[PDB]
């Protein structure tokens, strides 16, 4: 029934399997995706660890490779770009913590994270969040309260309470928040403490990914 | 004024063009799907016999 | 109390019947069976349909008293009986094994887990239950379709009791409750270390669906193999003792598409399909 | 592209000897290999295939036991053993190519060859002519007939025609009966079915002048003729 | 300043001229012919091998080989008659949003967010399937490439341009402009002369290649614009929008004949394709399935609903005994 047309699959049949061998090792490269405001913390948040169109990024920990696909520098349309993206492991947001007043720009980026967090495609897609720019929000609400941006807030115009304010009314935007979670953390890294933070985040996204791969839930 | 220009002589260039009615346009399109529909696979399903599918 | 128990247990054999085929049905086409879970649920449900359509025939056992099919049916029954039995618990605890490896392994794992694993595993489960279970139809007769090893006949009565209760009880119950306790440790340790972890979250719901699929296995046939060991080494019995026993031995193939079937996202989505379908249909 | 291949030599009956083959210029990993074989004054016998992977491996009904075929993949080289030899294994050997897909053109390049010397159900395709005169713009059509039809259902002609020249390795002209290789003219071409088939060649030309040959590789074994030489 | 009045008195006559012509009403033309009937396609043969989303496909001139492009960083060749595989090439971006097989089967190309449609070649000695151009100028993201011969392509921007260009050297031998948005598609025509483009300012354009300027404009739609193809008789296209609607274009009256829509659809198309007769418009949803029109009534006679997922693209073959569609699913099907 066949002549040397069973040369013809032995070539359909390795082909596969180095798809596979190639497919089976995306994983280990996980894949984040930076965000940010009007040029606030793009910059050293890529060179936390130092291992043509889009951004690509690559650092290493413990046998885990993160690729940083920044994306703040493209100039389209925030659409026709963005479902290239679904699957992704995490997204990231990084805000400053005393830039509000310049333009306002907390204004701005909270209408950015309501259009992210409650996207088509960013569903059951978990959150980072960091903040920023602190040990100089220290002195802003020392002698300039956040009451600029946010009249509706009274109370101790400090660290420990505004920063925690802050905190706490940006963790709570979400319109679901059993499906996807969202975190916080702040840059202190000891060159290394952001970083360590995004491993457990991730680690923890890949359990509860793999906790639905397998029904356990 | 920067693209103000050319863009009306262009505009200008579009007018200035012969411009036939609908209906032969409908009837040259009927016209070429009737003397092709006879060898159309899908729009007259073919026997099993030339369908390597 | 024979007619009573004989229409429950036609009630039982074709309630499994219906879960384990529909779960079929499901894998087989909507599901598109790609990966090793398929593979697993698959054999598991084959197994479940096989032990499960041998009701009947031990229901008249107890109710007729004799054997109207023949020695060859009274060797094969038992036999297809003790194979499907034992492929089934075996799979349970390939399963729980698979999931071991697939939260706390989910990095080298991909070499293991594959389809080519899946199916040669499945042959050596089934290849490992019939090595078991054949010195039934080597010894299996018409007494009362019994076993009827040589003499001491204790001696290999009890022998085979506890060649079954080891490698179908204990095997898989010291690999299914320690795969299901190094699964909710990681959980902890990785939770409070995230920065959102509060009074613990979803674990109010995987340490409770983890002591379910723990506690059902070990209900069920636990009695069986308890009251065996009993009337074995006692010299007691009655019937209704063992009828009980064996309505959940086969009670426990009954139960499992509600845990490793509807559960399983890919079975929620390909059942919601025939679910609206069949709205459509006849509504 | 290159396809040395050393090894060859003289040896006494019974003995044993090793053939190896070096690849230079191509994806080996993705290659199919053969051993073709010639005689000093005969036609050419097929002996053996390696394919893409090593899990396919094939042999003549004549040295199945003794002969054994290998192939390394990273340092691109093939490798042939031999055991309990004799005379009737007094040939050249030739390192080959094959890849198969759809539009292909399997041997495509033929190495040059070693020599060994020693002391003292399957299709059958015939290859009448031996000898045949001619002179510059003479048009002339080769034969070849064989003993079954090669046509597969799926719509192809197993058939093939090669040439070799003097002091030369062969050169593919022709696969499937109809298409034509790259490297060579339009002078030349073929055509028929089932047990016929005949060549063509346009405006004759030194260069040419050689032994045609003929081969089926409908299935295994593969058959040649015995030699269509055309001499002036 | 001033000069924005006779812009608006020139589209008034242009207007004008467009409508004098209109005088047919197409559906009103077809009140008696005999329809198509129903149509029902079986998936004769599917096609896995993708781990991932595919963006596009395009067949060959021989009706029997394919190529598709996917996220996994690959462009895979397939035999639909035996659901082989012949060729796996590796990507180096793998936001890919394009493809190509070229007529004479020798080379292929894909294209992305990267601003390069790479070229490769697949018949060359050594065999393996090497890189043989690289091709930038753009400063956008490819959404479509053609070609017209062996040395010669097409590609589409979404910095709202296009291009011709030339190979053996790599240089833009044309560029066309006169779009006010992000280009998302292409097409062209039968005598490979002069092509057309859609745009996501609701507009498409109608070109020429030797001469380089436009020649044409095209209105009607009312919102932005995400595939288009031909006719087969070189005088009319077909454009699909996200409006849940298409629209059928011709050359020669300028202005639009029939609208295909019904009010139980709302989702977007994302693919059309026509049939070697022109008398089945093919068209891909992002409602998870497909549908099917006929050319001359504007009512359905079909549908195609295999796929668990979105269908992001599709093509008829030459010949005709075949149709495709790609999905988000990762598994291409077959029908026929």
């Amino acid at each position: 029934l066949s002549a040397e047309d069973k040369a013809a699959v032995e070539r359909s049949k390795m082909i596969d399997r180095n798809l596979r061998e190639d497919g089976e090792k995306a994983a280990r490269e996980v894949k984040l995706l930076l965000l940010g405001a009007g040029e606030s913390g793009k910059s050293t948040i890529v060179k936390q660890m130092k291992i043509t169109g889009i951004v690509e990024t690559h650092f290493t920990f413990k046998d885990l490779h993160f690729k940083m696909f920044d994306v703040g520098g493209q100039r389209s349309e925030r659409k026709k770009w963005i479902h290239c993206f679904e699957g992704v492991t995490a997204i990231i947001f990084c805000v400053a913590l005393s830039d509000y007043d310049l333009v306002n720009r907390m204004h701005e980026s909270m209408k950015l994270f309501d259009s992210i967090c409650n996207n088509k495609w960013f569903t059951d897609t978990s959150i980072i969040l960091f903040l920023n720019k602190k040990d100089l929000f220290e002195e802003k609400i020392k002698k300039s309260p956040l009451t600029i941006c946010y009249p509706e807030y009274a109370g101790s115009n400090t660290y420990e309470e505004a920063a925690a304010y802050i905190q706490c009314q940006f963790e709570d935007l979400n319109k679901r928040k059993d499906t996807k979670e969202i975190y916080t953390h702040f840059t202190c890294a000891t060159d290394t403490k952001n970083v360590q933070f995004v491993f457990d985040a991730v680690t923890d996204v890949i359990i509860k990914n793999n906790l639905k791969d397998c029904g356990l839930f | 004024i920067a693209q103000a220009r050319k863009l009306v002589e262009q505009l200008k260039m579009e007018a200035n063009i012969d411009r036939i009615k609908v209906s032969k346009a409908a009837a040259d399109l009927m016209a070429y799907c009737e003397a092709h529909a006879k060898e159309d696979p899908l729009l007259t399903p073919v026997p099993a016999s030339e369908n390597p599918f | 109390s024979a007619i009573l128990i004989s229409f429950i247990y036609s009630v039982v054999c074709l309630v499994g019947l219906c879960g384990n085929s529909m779960v079929i049905y499901v894998i087989l086409r909507y599901a598109k069976m790609k990966t090793a879970t398929n593979i697993y649920i698959l054999n598991l449900a084959i197994a479940d349909e096989l032990l499960m359509l041998s009701v009947p025939f031990l229901v008249t056992s107890t109710l007729l008293r004799h054997w109207p099919f023949g020695a060859l049916l009274c060797r094969l029954v038992l036999s297809v009986d003790a194979v499907n039995m034992f492929t089934s618990i075996y799979c349970l605890t390939v399963l729980s094994v698979d999931r071991y490896v697939a939260v706390v392994h989910p990095i080298k794992a991909a070499r293991y887990r594959r389809p080519t694993v899946a199916k040669v595993v499945n042959l050596g489960v089934w290849v490992l239950s019939l090595l078991v279970i054949l010195p039934i139809v080597v010894f299996s007769r018409t007494a009362a379709c019994n076993m009827l090893m040589p003499e001491p006949a204790q001696r290999w009565l009890v022998g085979f009791v506890l060649y079954t209760f080891l490698m179908g009880f204990l095997l898989p119950v010291g690999a299914i409750c320690l795969c299901y306790v190094l699964i909710i440790a990681k959980m902890r340790m990785v939770a409070l270390k995230a920065g959102w972890q509060q009074r613990k979250r979803s674990e109010r719901k995987i340490t409770l669906m983890v002591m379910m699929v723990v506690m059902v296995f070990v209900i069920c046939w636990m009695p069986f193999y308890v009251v065996q060991l009993v009337n074995v080494f006692a010299e007691q019995d009655d019937a209704t003792v063992s009828q009980l026993s064996v309505i959940l031995g086969y009670a426990n193939s009954c139960a499992n598409p509600i845990l490793y079937g509807f559960l399983s996202d890919n079975f929620k989505r390909s059942f919601q399909r025939i679910l609206c379908l069949s709205w459509m249909d006849n509504a | 592209v290159q396809l040395v291949e050393s090894g060859g030599g003289l040896v006494q009956p019974g003995g044993s000897r090793k053939l190896s083959c070096s690849a230079s210029g191509f994806a080996f990993s993705s290659f199919g290999m053969h051993w073709v074989r010639q005689a000093p004054e005969k036609g050419l016998e097929w002996v053996a295939y390696i394919s893409s992977g090593s899990g396919t491996i094939y042999y003549a009904d004549t040295v199945k036991g003794r002969f054994t075929i290998s192939r390394d993949d990273p340092k691109n080289t093939l490798f042939l053993q031999m055991t309990s030899l004799r005379s009737e294994d007094t040939a050249m050997y030739y390192c080959v190519r094959s890849i198969y897909y759809y539009g292909s053109s399997p041997f495509d390049f033929w190495g040059q060859g070693t020599t060994l010397t020693v002391s003292s159900s399957d299709i059958v395709m015939t290859q009448a002519t031996s000898s045949v005169p001619v002179t510059p713009g003479e048009s002339v059509s080769i034969s070849c007939r064989s003993s079954k039809s090669l046509l597969h259902s799926n719509g192809n002609t197993y058939l093939y025609w090669f040439l070799q020249r003097p002091g030369q390795s062969p050169q593919l002209l022709i696969y499937r009966m109809s298409n034509l290789a790259s490297g060579v003219p339009d002078r030349f071409s073929g055509s028929g079915s089932g047990t016929a088939f005949t060549l063509t060649i346009s405006r004759l030309e030194a260069e040419d002048v050689g032994v045609y040959y003929c081969m089926q590789h409908l299935e295994y074994p593969l058959t040649f003729g015995a030699g269509t030489k055309l001499e002036l | 300043d001033q000069l924005r009045q006779e812009a608006e008195q020139l589209k008034n006559q242009i207007r004008d001229a467009r409508k004098a012509c209109a005088d047919a009403t197409l559906s009103q033309i077809t009140n008696n012919i005999d329809p198509v009937g129903r149509i029902q396609m079986r998936t004769r043969r599917t096609l896995r091998g993708h781990l991932a989303k595919i963006y596009a496909m395009h067949w060959g001139t021989d009706s029997r080989l394919l190529v598709s492009a996917s996220q996994d960083g690959k462009l895979i060749i397939w035999d639909s008659y035996t659901t082989n595989k012949v060729h796996a090439i590796p990507l180096r971006s793998s936001w890919v949003m394009t493809c190509a097989y070229a007529p004479s089967g020798n080379y292929v190309a894909c294209g992305g967010l990267d601003n390069i449609c790479s070229i490769y070649n697949l018949k060359t000695r050594e065999g393996n399937v090497r890189v043989s151009r690289e091709l930038a100028g753009h400063t956008g993201y490819l959404s479509c490439c053609r070609f017209l011969d062996d040395n010669q392509i097409v590609t589409s921007s979404g910095d709202t341009t296009c291009a011709l260009w030339d190979i053996e050297t790599g240089q833009q031998t044309t560029t066309f402009t006169g779009h006010t948005g992000d280009v998302m598609s292409l097409s062209l025509a039968p005598d490979t002369r002069l092509f057309v483009s859609g745009a996501c300012d609701a507009s498409a354009k109608l070109w020429d290649v030797r001469e380089g300027m436009c020649r044409q404009t095209f209105t009607g739609h009312e919102s932005d614009i995400n595939a288009i193809c031909f006719f087969p008789n070189g005088n009319a296209f077909a454009t699909g929008s996200d409006d849940a609607t298409c629209r059928l274009f011709d050359l020669r009256a300028d202005q639009e004949l029939m609208t295909y829509s019904h009010d139980n659809i709302i989702c977007g198309i994302t693919s059309v394709s026509f049939s070697k007769s022109g008398r089945l418009l093919l068209a891909g949803y992002d409602d998870f399935n497909c549908n099917v029109w006929d050319a001359l009534k504007a009512d359905r006679a079909g549908v195609l609903a295999g796929h668990d997922n979105r269908v992001s693209c599709l093509g008829v073959t030459d010949d005709g005994m075949a149709v495709a569609t790609g999905s988000w699913d990762s598994f291409l099907k077959i029908w026929n």
